[PDB]
């Protein structure tokens, strides 16, 4: 669980480290990991004599490091019941030649089937019975991560699509604000496609309210840094 | 620093001038004028974001 | 919150004038508090009062590079816009656009087209006004779009300057000699630009009549706090 | 018994990632042991304020250095109580000329049954009367370890095939977790045919859970090294 506490701005009286500029506050994060961060807006809003935070937030996350993927993701649609196939030979454009090893992580198979790897870039993905949903499973073609979603329907028509989950990500409804005590609560997940040495920024912008219903801005930023233990 | 046994063929006109030297001198590297080595530093420049 | 002292005027930081100073990031709204328990407490009378004038001049501005855009749409009814007559890219660049989420609509939802295109669908049962603060290019505007209630129109609002003090949010505490006072900062406000906000309180005596005292502020649009 | 503590993903682990260290955590075995290891995620859990850990921990095994085997290993089949014949020498395909000194270890022999080994690479196997099921005893040709599978039937059709053992192995359902103290148990089984030198990578992935249902991953890993003699 990261901590951490917002710059209060009460006189902007922060003696900067000389050399040092940066104002973003670092985060380590590695592939596959779903952590919780908390940041505490005491120093900001208590001087602010009113009725504490308020849910309206928002947050942003545009990139920094890219690292473009090798290897694209997949969609894939099936009925109830009915056995889905499927290939993973198109998804790699190699410029070079080398073999290619299909390989489908255990740690992150399907939720509600079970996929069974042919013998080269074939796979069959058998649904559980009485289920209608979206399935994701991220296979590793040469070491390179991308991710194949498939949805199953209820035989009536037809479901939508789903958009395709980002590198860094938060979640959509999980955060939360505690006015009693100016803290708040947020999900910081990572795909296992982010690739390690990256860097992304998370900007959040939170309200605090006044007495009478006002509003108070502040923004902050983050740095993720995407690192790996492989 | 000066490579012994190279026997470099002497000549009047090197390879990268002064330019793109000074240039590859700020990005790492390991710049050769027999021919002697100097600037012997690794292609590091940059921690995880923070360059200098 | 911004917590600040007057001089109680007996000839008793100068900076570069006289004005103080007060950082201030793109987007933020802030709160100041200026005590003038210094000032007003040997002149023993019935404390402030609620007679304040707030005056923002620019130092330093840097004049934007692109342009706001107005819109008087009805309710219910879907709006449609580009976004390409707005920056006149002089030299030639990239004309990418941006909606940031941050600071996206109030009552609708927009669609950016592919090129400089966007459909605002103001939200149902809503008339009023409504904004959204594009990045052309790493350079911020506006656009201001207007819901009207079917009958006739609606008025036009200005267009918010980089800082400003919202109309009605002032106050004074006469058992404490305390005027507190909110700073809005625009989004489109450029890092590196100066701003001067003056001030100009009135005190009363026990009486009736008024004691006036002037003072400045410097804001410094600063980016990453 | 091992026992771990994990790290909290807060913050000075590593300081941040400036120094990102977190090689995978040691664990020395030696071949033939079944040893338990403990984990301790309350320093992850804890400030995760909520109901703690779940029974859905997922495992992965892979060697980063594996050293293939010379002697490959062998499957057979018989019915309950009739005696069953085999032979030991086509299991060593030799590159050199050499003599094979066909040996059973006594320590990792039969379960329910008698082996009585011939002079030339035979062996007859004498099951349990009474006894329906499977049966494994470790041969060591000219030194090097190998397994031999037998399956008994009871007499009527015909047992499936087991999936013969792997070096280095998680037991299917003997783990466990403490929801009161925030701990994971779980058994670490290394064949009797594991090489020393070898070694290989497990990589854990363990899900807390929060006040309303939602979920948090975390990952970690460790090196098994196989070693002789402790």
């Amino acid at each position: 669980m990261y901590f951490f506490s917002v710059d209060p701005r009460n006189g902007a009286s922060k003696s900067g480290d000389v050399c040092g500029s940066c104002c973003c506050e670092s985060i380590s994060a590695r592939p596959g990991e779903v952590n919780g961060v908390m940041v505490s807006y005491a120093a900001w809003s208590a001087p602010l004599r009113g009725h504490g935070l308020t849910n309206k937030t928002t947050f942003e996350i545009d990139g920094v490091s890219v690292t473009p993927p090798k290897v694209s993701n997949a969609f894939g649609r099936t009925k109830v019941g009915v056995v889905f196939e499927g290939t993973l030979s198109d998804l790699f454009p190699n410029p070079e030649g080398e073999q290619v090893e299909y390989e489908i992580s255990e740690l992150n198979g399907p939720s509600n089937g079970v996929v069974e790897l042919g013998a080269n870039g074939a796979f069959t993905y058998t649904p559980g019975a009485l289920f209608t949903g979206v399935d994701r499973f991220w296979f590793s073609i040469n070491g390179n991560i991308g991710e194949y979603v498939i949805s199953v329907d209820p035989t009536t028509s037809e479901l939508p699509q789903p958009p395709f989950t980002t590198p860094v990500y938060v979640p959509a409804a999980r955060r939360s604000v505690d006015p009693r005590t100016h803290v708040l609560k947020f999900v910081l997940g990572v795909s296992p496609a982010a690739i390690p040495g990256d860097v992304y920024r998370l900007t959040v912008r939170q309200v605090a309210i006044d007495c009478d219903g006002n509003e108070f801005v502040h923004i902050s930023c983050y740095d993720i840094s995407i690192g790996s233990c492989g | 620093g000066l490579l012994s046994c190279i026997n470099m063929p002497e000549s009047c006109t090197p390879g990268w001038t002064f330019g793109e030297v000074t240039q590859l001198q700020a990005n790492g590297f390991v710049v050769s004028g027999s021919p002697y080595i100097y600037n012997d530093v690794t292609n590091y420049l940059r921690d995880e974001k923070n360059r200098p």
